[PDB]
């Protein structure tokens, strides 16, 4: 029937979702703030751009 | 026979659940207290667009960051040159029902698709420089929700069913085809690396996707309703997901797992558009109490409010550099928006 | 004394029953002109007839500031614009009547190109039949400034066109009441919206009443014998003013999306300062 | 350099030709009215587009008015996220057979869920009580929907408003007047919108329909038209 | 995520009482609007009950109403269906459904054959 077949899949993509390797939660955290500290000058939106070269103004 | 598959999926689901458990040794809110706040961001409009006759649902930034493609029901598709406020072209669709719209990176073709499950992709430079349909995708079965140029020759479409589909634009059928969703899907998100691509559904989860193989990498259920839009992270290795919960959400694909929370007690209507800025620092969501809001995503505090639109908000979206913030809405405008000095 | 101090209170109550009048009708205008998202056929038709209102009482104030050659010239010239701009107001609610209706009654089309020709009968008309009887009063009679009272052929001249756009406009506005009486018995409301007929009659219908107004102008000499006399006039001066006041306020301010726009601006004028 | 502003100017005639041509567009787009024919499963919906690919489109002319209808042909059985797109249409024809499970139940929900639509509660509602002629039969033969499924049928009465029908028997103008007062009193819920039901023993296919969609899109259009000048 | 489970049920005589105890641990409960469906063995989904997030609210398929009784817990999380004097058109597979939209009245999939919110099965059985 299809019931199986869709137990059978789902179980499957479950059992290929366990066997990943996960990383810590504060690493991940400190990457992503890495991230955006280093990239914050170049935003426009966080830092306000002087109008002289704002192209919207 | 059946009582077995699903004991064993409920145990996987519970080991799965006691590994993310286990894998979350701190809190991003707990390491990120000792940073300075953003402050209040005072947005204002620069300029508005009033082409458009009918509620508006897709737009989408250009390469240059100048040319911007909008959708709108009456079934037009406008292509703006947003610094000057002139309207570059101007496309009817044969199918008034739009609800997507993509600008390819090269800037020569334009996507286009809605309740007609078939995608149109539209040739902008022609040997006269008369737009017409340059061909048309069919195969879907529901509803296109969304649609994004995964190259020049390629593009990667969601459906209404539980189906997302990467095309060959060059011979017309669907080269790859991804399924495992339970609900419709409503937004779909392309990765900077071109590798990988998340695809969030009317199931409360968000799935991660790879174009090459094609199969699910990481399914993530966090949300309690149905999620409107997703985005990747401009690093590439998060997401953020906006739902009906009037809640938005950050995953990321090596934390496999919530990181921070975007709830409000004020804040009742649910999500309809979410974008990054170019550093990621600030998460722009559209609501549908006709306003837009800005959050620090490293704080999950309200950094400002852009409101001006006369209709809840439909489609964001965010400069390639990051200069401008373009919000549509069904009042038939399109609002950019820019900080002051 | 008692009948020369209630008729001076009187004159200043018109005077500033006109001063408020030129204050609402200028507010309405600067609301319904700089929000550049109130730009349709009707809002424009609103803002010329509010305009013509602002030239009326004008001139009006003008004419009774400046009765006591340069001065004579003056006043011809006020009497002039004041006869074309009392033209214009009755043609323009007559043209404001005549859109709502065909916006309520043709089927189809929804053509909004005949703005223009509305705009052709919003100041067209008045100059066309005004000519006529300011040549005839220079030709003829040509009296000081103003004074009508001795010809009669003058005075039908000017007053059969008012009275003809008027009835046109009060027959129109009678099959307008139809069809909302139909619709508001077809859904069957309750007695509230039965009497909100007559609420929304009365109050779109008393500018109509400023023809009676209109029909004895305040000419009124040194001294008057009767109660009615004084009550007809002061009821009259009223109409006046409120020609203005009560047509300003009801076709802008509770519009019921005009004033939602103004607290929606005013929530967001209080976001930006906080 | 000359060729800013040789760029500028011809930026500034293709713009001036798109906004010609949306204009000419605008005038074409407020002239037609946009209809949503949604309906209870199998109801007659078939028919009743042959009497009068994801969506299909029909367009009839009646009166010199032009109607688009718009019918979801191959979509999912979930509409909570599609239906939204049809907030602005002129009317959603909503067809329901008042004749397996409980069909009359799910199109009662279905009705209620787009009454009571955040999005929908300005889209007026036609309803075309369908298979009047099979209900007149099962109520005839004894077969019943109205009392077996709903017990409030026992307690019911034909209402003092009108008859319109011609002479038929009293139990099949009780039913479908039953009918139709469920679906009313949904509608007349309290609550908030400027939205407004048109039920309709249709029935017909002798091109009545096109006369009661007409006079119901009238309708709607003139309550607008008064709504926005506050006459009520 | 939602995680609907509910239980009770089995085979019973007619005119029996049935408790159906259905929980839910993914979501705020009291947000959102509950109903129970029923699938019969060889029909489609029907919509059998319904109560609004207070309880204030609560409606009925018929030919139940009466035999019929819902009502949420919101402390516990849980909601139940009470039902009384079964008959042989009962025997049918029961859903302990949450529509989506929270804070609305209205809520439009419940009954579909692919809801994404909606519980497992519980067969009961009258004969």
């Amino acid at each position: 029937t299809a019931s199986i077949a869709q137990a059978r899949k789902l179980v499957e993509q479950l059992k290929m979702e366990a066997n990943i390797d996960r990383i810590k939660v504060s690493k991940a955290a400190a990457d992503l703030m890495a991230y955006c500290e280093a990239h914050a000058k170049e935003d426009p939106l966080l830092t306000p751009v002087p109008a002289s070269e704002n192209p919207f103004r | 026979e059946l009582d077995q598959l699903r004991q064993e999926a409920e145990q996987l689901k519970n080991q799965i659940r006691d590994a993310r458990k286990a894998c979350a040794d701190a809190t991003l809110s707990q390491i990120t207290n000792n940073i300075d706040p953003v402050g209040r961001i005072q947005m204002r409009t620069r300029r508005t667009l009033r082409g458009h006759l009918a509620k508006i649902y897709a737009m989408h930034w250009g390469t240059d960051s100048r040319l911007l493609v909008s959708a709108s029901q009456d079934g037009k598709l406008i292509i703006w040159d947003s610094y000057t406020t002139n309207k570059v072209h101007a496309i009817p669709l044969r199918s008034s029902w739009v609800m997507t719209c993509a600008y390819a990176p090269s800037g020569n073709y334009v996507a286009c698709g809605g309740l007609d499950n078939i995608c149109s992709i539209y040739n902008l430079k022609t040997r006269e420089g008369n737009v017409r349909v340059s061909r048309e995708l069919a195969g879907h079965t529901g509803y296109l929700s969304c649609c994004r140029f995964l190259d020049d020759n390629q593009i990667v479409t969601s459906s209404g069913d539980t189906t997302c589909a990467l095309w060959d634009i060059e011979t017309g059928q669907q080269t790859t085809t991804f399924t495992g969703h339970t609900g419709d899907v409503m937004s779909l998100s392309l990765a900077p690396d071109t590798r990988l691509f998340v695809s969030g559904a009317c199931d409360a989860s968000a799935k991660l996707w790879d174009v090459r193989e094609g199969m699910c990498r990481q399914t993530f259920t966090g949300h309690e309703s149905d999620i409107n839009a997703i985005c990747f992270f401009p690093n590439g290795n998060a997401f953020a997901t906006g739902s009906d919960d009037a809640t938005c959400r950050l995953f990321d694909l090596r934390a496999d797992q919530e990181l921070m929370t975007y709830s409000h007690d004020n804040i009742i209507c649910g999500i309809t558009s979410v974008s990054f800025s170019k550093s990621g620092r600030l998460l722009l969501a559209g609501y549908d109490d006709f306003n837009c809001n800005v959050w620090d995503a490293l704080k999950a505090d309200r950094a400002g409010v852009l409101a001006g639109h006369d209709n809840r908000v439909s489609c964001l979206g965010v400069t390639d550099d990051g200069m401008a913030v373009a919000t549509g809405s069904w009042d038939s405008f399109l609002k950019i928006w820019n900080g002051s000095s | 004394l008692d009948q020369r101090l209630i008729l001076e209170r009187l004159q200043v109550m018109y005077t500033v029953g006109y001063s408020l009048s030129l204050a609402t009708l200028l507010l309405a205008l600067l609301i319904l002109s700089l929000f550049r998202r109130l730009h349709c056929t009707r809002n424009y038709i609103h803002i010329n007839l509010f305009t013509s209102f602002m030239l009326r009482a004008a001139a009006i104030l003008s004419r009774d500031r400046l009765l006591p050659n340069q001065a004579l010239a003056a006043c011809r010239t006020a009497q002039i614009v004041t006869q074309y701009c009392v033209g214009a107001n009755y043609t323009w609610l007559l043209v404001e009547g005549v859109y709502l209706h065909s916006l309520l009654v043709l089927v189809g089309g929804s053509e909004e190109g005949h703005f223009r020709y509305y705009l052709l009968l919003g100041w067209g008309a008045p100059a066309l039949f005004v000519i006529p009887w300011v040549i005839v009063r220079y030709l003829y009679e040509n009296t000081q400034c103003w004074e009508r009272n001795e010809v009669k052929a003058i005075w039908w001249i000017i007053r059969t066109p008012i009275l003809m756009t008027i009835l046109i406009n009060f027959l129109i506005f009678i099959r307008i009441l139809g069809i909302l009486l139909s619709k508001l018995r077809t859904r069957q409301m309750r007695c509230r919206d039965y009497r909100l007929r007559l609420a929304r009659s009365t109050l779109f219908l008393v500018p109509l009443l400023g023809v009676h107004e209109v029909v004895f102008a305040p000419v009124t000499e040194e001294q008057a014998r009767g109660a009615l006399r004084f009550a007809k006039l002061g009821f009259e001066i009223f109409l006046s003013s409120f020609q203005g006041f009560l047509v300003s306020v009801l076709y802008c301010f509770i519009n019921k999306e005009v004033q939602s726009e103004i607290r929606r601006g005013w929530h967001h004028c209080r976001l930006r300062r906080s | 350099t000359e060729d800013q502003r040789n760029e500028e100017k011809a930026q500034r005639e293709a713009n001036k030709k798109i906004e010609k041509q949306l204009q000419k567009d605008k005038q074409v787009y407020r002239a037609t009215h946009r209809l949503l024919l949604l309906g209870a499963g199998e109801s007659g919906k078939n028919t009743i587009v042959k009497q009068m690919s994801g969506i299909f489109e029909t367009k009839f002319q009646v009166d010199k008015v032009n109607f688009h209808m718009f019918d979801v042909g191959a979509q999912r059985d979930e509409r909570r996220k599609w239906i939204q797109c049809f907030n602005d249409v002129t009317a959603i024809i909503f067809v329901v057979a008042s004749s397996q499970t409980n069909r009359l139940q799910a199109a009662l929900k279905l009705f209620d869920s787009i009454w009571n639509n955040k999005w929908l509660r300005d889209t007026s509602v036609i309803l075309f009580l369908n298979k009047q002629d099979l209900l007149a039969e099962k109520v005839l033969a004894g077969k019943s929907k109205i009392e077996d499924y709903f017990p409030e049928f026992a307690r019911y009465t034909t209402p003092e408003d009108a008859t319109p029908e011609p002479g038929e028997d009293p139990r099949v103008t009780r039913a479908k007047y039953f009918i139709r007062d469920e679906f009313l009193r949904i509608s007349t819920a309290s609550g908030d919108g400027r939205h407004y039901c048109y039920p309709h023993f249709t029935c017909s296919v002798d091109t009545e329909n096109i006369r009661r969609v007409f006079n119901d899109c009238r309708d709607i259009i003139q309550r607008m038209h008064l709504r926005q000048y506050e006459l009520l | 995520q939602v995680q609907l489970q509910e239980s009770g049920g089995g085979l019973v005589q007619p005119g029996g009482s049935l408790r159906l105890s259905c929980a839910a641990s993914g979501f705020t409960f009291s947000n959102y609007k509950m109903n129970w469906v029923r699938q019969a063995p060889g029909k489609g989904l029907e919509w059998v009950s319904d109560i609004s997030q207070s309880g204030a609210s609560i409606s009925y398929t018929g030919s139940v109403k009466g035999r019929f009784t819902i009502s949420r817990d919101n402390a516990k999380n849980t909601l139940y269906l009470q039902m009384n004097s079964l008959k042989p058109e009962d025997t049918a597979v029961y859903y302990c459904a949450r529509c989506p939209a929270p804070f609305t009245r209205d809520c439009f999939d419940v009954t579909s054959t692919t809801y994404a919110y909606r519980g497992q099965g519980t067969q009961v059985t009258v004969s």
